[PDB]
């Protein structure tokens, strides 16, 4: 029956206890993918969190542990490793607003958003959209008009209407509105107003996960 | 310049030479041998214990222990006979896309999006498992770490390169460049003298270990290649792709031998591994079920539908006792 | 730098109580099943007790089942044997022994220094074929060991361990499961045998290799050792 | 002459008409509840998927219902005829019966508390503490059941409670705990917790909020429809035993018949709950679908 | 014990004071499941009456059921 | 650039390889699969006497 296999099975049971305890510990931990364009405010977002290859930043907020994965360090084909993030709590997307100089970065950001928002994995994972650098964006728009990038923008050359146009133009790219909602927030340089928004937009997905796992539906 | 025209003419010459050495397809040759029949293999064991999607597995050379890595941050070394967990090594970074178990059994390597193949020393003193060596130097993402010996390891990454690391020094000996897309798989020849790497440019290249330069390049897939495995004779290898077909090539004739497409399957292949004799080609698919092909007649000779998620890793033992398929539902079925 | 060092022991009146404690400096203590094994002043080894990892399974020898209790403090890496009602036959040197049980492991790998303890005033019988064998350096000698019950379990491997104890030194594991050499022993030793009859064979002897060789069974508790075959140079 | 008001209120026709209905509902509860709780056990225990506190409480409630429907056939044989000649050891059987009933209601309460703490507060319970709370609730279930089985002493054929040797209001002090302990506290707790989390899921953005509220109201509705007549009959029984309504004769026979029928209905609830609790979600339904292929 | 399996086919609320033994015909203890001990009696009118089970006339009934 | 020269030299090295008739490789693979069918448990199911699963 068992001679040392009793002790081997006991070791396996202790290993099972450690695996289940670590699964409980890491199943209540919020996972935030962090995507965006090159030389954008992603590093500024990571800096504003009060703490090659993939980078993980851990931080506690409202007694909730957030792992935030800045993965844009590696440059390869995203389709072969994005399924590793099927099951992140939220996708913090980042968009620099004041960039139109590389050979048109805002169109590249829109292509990245369109490619990442309609994955077969990310149907239910909500996207927290950040629009960085409001001051430099306002200086740029008062210096150069929006017609260089979007000719069909019809309205005032002011901050509010152009910002709303960019925000809606990002939001309407999603083809599954009922499954997830784009929580667009204007990051700027504002201190302690970003993490609270992340917590607010993540508690709804946490409640949905609780509803799914508790067996109500 | 005209060098692109010269390269096109040279590729045309290669194709013409290949069609000059082709006389009859493998289906024509083996149209007279009897089929293997339906291969009914049941789930003998079920290695439960991972908390996330399993992305890799490599059997031991003793055909009993198997190490499997998952995104819960851990890779587990299982005693597959008794379904135990010999070891549960927690990763430094939870993102892992590959794992290997050394032929001697002392070492276990694994790599992922951290761009480091971490090599753990199992049969050491002090009872626990410690990083023997963290090999860094890739700039993409490692998709396959594979062991040659206890001291050499070939790793294929997402920077379009393979590499041959000397473990005790840590510096890669030879870098295998020549791919244009991310190299998603790697498979050693039984004599560990050559190997084949399948990349996302729909090409499998036969690299020479001792020299450091590619010898042969095989094309014929329309889409990305996610798996590759040598035929046990060492003079052929299958190639699993996203074109929902495996393609059995060969090294000596340097051509395509057989295609394993089927109308009922439309999504790709995540893992391929031959049987011990090589007659049966087991291919793990992403339509939640494995398929067992009669590799000399292209007849779908079995279906393994025990998983309810994508079968990401497949492995046949060296003695051919069993075939274990681990999937994204955290389960490692062991069919036989 | 694996180091098990015992503390406690010494002189004690009969019927009293005394606590032994071995500190385990240099390894991952919490993963290791531990044993207490005692050796009488001029006799062979005797197994006393065993704790698993995490104290989930504890076994005692039937002789001392009840008079001794055993415990482990994993955070301070210490193993305690609290001895109560020390009768006359407990005067012995005690070793706390490391042992990890997985597939292909080598239990009873390391043996502590051991402390003496002097007082005042179906078990598988493993028997050595003799108690002393004449020997010269450079000669291959075979040491036999007899078992009451067939140690060949149904799963294939026979649980029998060969230990060597140098004069004035703690015993070291030589062979585990009759065929596998321990990590750190030379390739001279080779074990063979059927389920009942077992044989160690040493070729190309050296000067420091002489000592007392014990054969232990590990099929079922209690783990009865052998009488001990000694080699004299 | 004689004494006119000492004519007993007979119960022959009550028992004769009660036997077929009671035996039928007992058999229905036995087979439906046995398969419905064995499905939960095989769906959770074999896959070893006890990862959240919800799994622990589902396992405990299914085990309580399983023990209930396993003590049920002994009562069925105890009722059939007099062939059950001392083969039914009253005290332990009643003990397990009442412990199972009160444990099922206690774990319904614990499921509601766990859902309430996980949703409106996000204060989850680890399985290491879920086992502690499970043994605490089982201990409490035995503690709330001792004034029900500490008196049931067997006799030649059937079970006894010597109310003459007991206090004046022992049936009062037993059935008032049977209503308040087993119907007022659990219904109040599940109603408050489920209304709070329904208010939460009304504001939250979900694609199945209507279905969630439907299931949440449906479980409480099933509880009410299956237990409320039983505790109304217990309430008017308490009125009678406190000499408060008319002390009639045929009223007692009708009350006894209704009491047996409503007891059977409560047993039907203890039969019917596991599919409403466990198999109402797509998770455990899909888990069952991949397990039935053995 | 739940109310579904109680077997007191005869149940009493008030105990009789004194019945002459001549009118009484048969006496038999109630179905023992509800605790309060009583003896149900069939009389010459063939209707049912309670009696406290300590009344000696049952013994006299036991006499004249079988002495005759 | 240098990539064109590297690729054309690689194709020159790949072209100058003695390729055999594909019928010969097919026959070799068929012979290998016929000469190892007795040692393949997956193809021919072995009984429970030797099967460790
Ligand atoms: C009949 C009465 C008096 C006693 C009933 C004993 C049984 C039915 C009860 C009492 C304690 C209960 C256990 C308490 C703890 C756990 C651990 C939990 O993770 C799974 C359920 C499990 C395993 C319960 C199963 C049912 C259980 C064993």
């Amino acid at each position: 029956l068992s001679a040392e296999d009793k002790a081997a099975v006991e070791r396996s049971k202790m290993i099972d206890r450690n695996l289940r305890e670590d699964g409980e510990k890491a199943a209540r931990e919020v996972k935030l993918l962090l995507l965006g364009a090159g030389e954008s405010g992603k590093s500024t977002i990571v800096k504003q969190m009060k703490i090659t290859g993939i980078v993980e930043t851990h931080f506690t907020f409202k007694d909730l542990h957030f792992k935030m994965f800045d993965v844009g360090g590696q440059r390869s084909e995203r389709k072969k490793w994005i399924h590793c993030f099927e099951g992140v709590t939220a996708i913090i997307f980042c968009v620099a607003l004041s960039d139109y100089d590389l050979v048109n970065r805002m169109h590249e950001s829109m292509k990245l958003f369109d490619s990442i928002c309609n994955n077969k994995w990310f149907t239910d994972t909500s996207i927290i959209l950040f629009l960085n650098k409001k001051d430099l964006f306002e200086e740029k728009i008062k210096k150069s008009p929006l017609t260089i990038c979007y000719p069909e923008y019809a309205g005032s050359n002011t901050y509010e209407e152009a910002a709303a146009y960019i925000q809606c133009q990002f939001e309407d790219l999603n083809k599954r509105k009922d499954t997830k909602e784009i929580y667009t927030h204007f990051t700027c340089a504002t201190d302690t107003k970003n993490v609270q928004f992340v917590f607010d937009a993540v508690t709804d997905v946490i409640i949905k996960n609780n509803l799914k796992d508790c067996g109500l539906f | 310049d005209q060098l692109r025209q010269e390269a096109e003419q040279l590729k045309n010459q290669i194709r013409d030479a290949r069609k000059a050495c082709a006389d009859a397809t493998l289906s024509q040759i083996t149209n007279n041998i009897d089929p293997v029949g339906r291969i009914q293999m049941r789930t003998r064991r079920t290695l439960r214990g991972h908390l996330a999607k399993i992305y890799a597995m490599h059997w031991g050379t003793d055909s009993r222990l198997l190490v499997s890595a998952s995104q819960d941050g851990k890779l587990i070394i299982w005693d597959s006979y008794t379904t135990n967990k010999v070891h549960a090594i927690p990763l430094r970074s939870s993102w892992v896309m590959t794992c290997a178990y050394a032929p001697s059994g002392n070492y276990v390597a694994c790599g992922g999006l951290d761009n480091i193949c971490s090599i753990y020393n199992l049969k050491t003193r002090e009872g626990n498992v410690r990083v023997s060596r963290e090999l860094a130097g890739h700039t993409g993402y490692l998709s396959c770490c594979r062991f040659l010996d206890d001291n050499q390891i070939v790793t294929s990454s997402g920077d379009t390169t393979c590499a041959l690391w000397d473990i005790e020094t840590g510096q890669q000996t030879t870098t295998f460049t020549g791919h244009t897309g991310d190299v998603m798989s790697l498979s050693l020849a039984p004599d560990t003298r050559l190997f084949v790497s399948g990349a996302c440019d729909a090409s499998a290249k036969l690299w020479d270990v001792r020299e450091g330069m590619c010898r042969q390049t095989f094309t014929g897939h329309e889409s990305d290649i996610n798996a590759i495995c040598f035929f046990p004779n060492g003079n052929a290898f299958a190639t699993g792709s996203d074109d929902a077909t495996c393609r059995l090539f060969d090294l000596r004739a340097d051509q395509e031998l057989m295609t394993y497409s089927h109308d009922n399957i439309i999504c790709g292949i995540t893992s391929v591994s031959f049987s011990k004799s090589g007659r049966l080609l087991l291919a793990g698919y992403d339509d939640f079920n494995c398929n067992v092909w009669d590799a000399l007649k292209a007849d779908r000779a079995g279906v393994l539908a025990g998983h309810d998620n994508r079968v990401s890793c497949l492995g046949v033992t060296d003695d051919g006792m069993a075939v274990a398929t681990g999937s994204w539902d955290s389960f490692l079925k062991i069919w036989n | 730098d694996v180091q098990l060092v015992e503390s406690g022991g010494g002189l004690v009146q009969p019927g009293g109580s005394r606590k032994l404690s071995c500190s385990a400096s240099g390894f991952a203590f919490s993963s290791f099943g531990m044993h207490w094994v005692r050796q009488a002043p001029e006799k062979g080894l005797e197994w006393v007790a065993y704790i698993s990892s995490g104290s989930g399974t504890i076994y005692y020898a039937d002789t001392v089942k009840g008079r001794f209790t055993i415990s482990r403090d994993d955070p301070k890496n210490t193993l305690f044997l609290q001895m109560t009602s020390l009768r006359s036959e407990d005067t012995a040197m005690y070793y706390c022994v490391r042992s990890i049980y997985y597939y292909g492991s080598s239990p009873f790998d390391f043996w502590g220094q051991g402390t003496t303890l002097t007082v005042s005033s179906s078990d598988i019988v493993m028997t050595q074929a003799t108690s002393s064998v004449p020997v010269t350096p450079g000669e291959s000698v075979s040491i036999s060991c007899r078992s009451s019950k067939s140690l060949l379990h149904s799963n294939g491997n026979t649980y029998l361990y060969w230990f060597l104890q140098r004069p004035g030194q703690s015993p070291q594991l030589l062979i585990y499961r009759m065929s596998n050499l321990a990590s750190g022993v030379p390739d001279r030793f080779s074990g063979s045998g059927s389920g009942t009859a077992f044989t160690l064979t040493i070729s190309r002897l050296e000067a420091e290799d002489v000592g007392v060789y014990y054969c232990m069974q590990h099929l079922e508790y209690p783990l009865t050792f052998g009488a001990g075959t000694k080699l004299e140079l | 002459d004689y004494d006119e008001d000492a004519t007993p209120c007979v119960f022959t026709d009550v028992l004769n008409q009660s036997k077929p209905v009671t035996l039928f509902l007992y058999g229905v509860v036995f087979l439906f509840g046995s398969i419905g709780n064995f499905l939960v056990i095989f769906t959770i225990t074999w896959r070893r998927r006890i990862q959240c506190s919800g799994d622990v409480y589902f396992i405990n409630l299914a085990a309580a219902d399983l023990l209930f429907v396993c003590t049920l056939p002994l009562w069925m044989q105890y009722l059939l005829d007099h062939n059950s000649l001392a083969s039914v050891p009253c005290t332990l059987l009643t003990a397990c019966f009442y412990v199972a009933m009160f444990a099922s209601l206690c774990f319904i309460t614990e499921i509601a508390l766990d859902r309430y703490y996980a949703i409106v507060y996000m204060r989850y319970r680890p399985v290491k503490q879920a086992c502690l709370f499970s043994i605490f609730w089982w201990i409490f279930a035995v503690i709330i059941a001792i004034p029900h089985f500490m008196v049931v002493t067997k006799k030649d054929n059937q079970c006894m409670t010597d109310y003459d040797y007991l206090e004046v209001s022992y049936p009062i002090i037993l059935n008032v705990e049977l209503m308040l302990g087993a119907f007022v506290i659990p219904l109040s707790v599940i109603s408050y917790c489920y209304y709070r989390i329904s208010r939460i899921v009304a504001v939250s953005q979900s694609r199945h909020k209507g279905r969630i509220v439907r299931v949440l109201i449906a479980v409480v509705l099933v509880f009410i429809i299956f237990w409320l007549p039983y505790h109304l009959t217990l309430f008017v029984d308490t009125l009678k035993l406190l000499k408060w309504i008319s002390s009639s004769c045929e009223f007692e026979r009708s009350l006894k018949r209704a009491l047996i029928l409503t007891e059977s209905l409560a047993f039907c609830h203890c039969c019917l709950n596991p599919l409403l609790y466990v198999f109402v979600g797509t998770k455990f339904r899909q888990e069952l679908h991949c397990l039935l292929a053995e | 014990q739940h109310h579904g399996v109680t077997k007191c086919n005869i149940t009493c609320s008030k105990m009789t004071s004194k019945i002459p033994v001549a009118l009484l015909i048969h006496y038999q203890q109630n179905q023992a499941s509800c605790g309060k001990r009583a003896i149900i009696l069939e009389t010459r009118q063939h209707r049912l009456f309670c009696a406290d089970p300590k009344e000696q006339w049952v013994k006299d009934a036991m006499q004249h059921l079988d002495r005759q | 650039i240098a990539q064109a020269r590297k690729l054309v030299e690689q194709l020159k090295m790949e072209a100058n390889i003695d390729r055999i008739k594909v019928s010969k490789a097919a026959a070799d693979l068929m012979a290998y699969c016929e000469a190892h069918a007795k040692e393949d448990p997956l193809l021919t199911p072995v009984p429970a006497s030797e099967n460790p699963f």
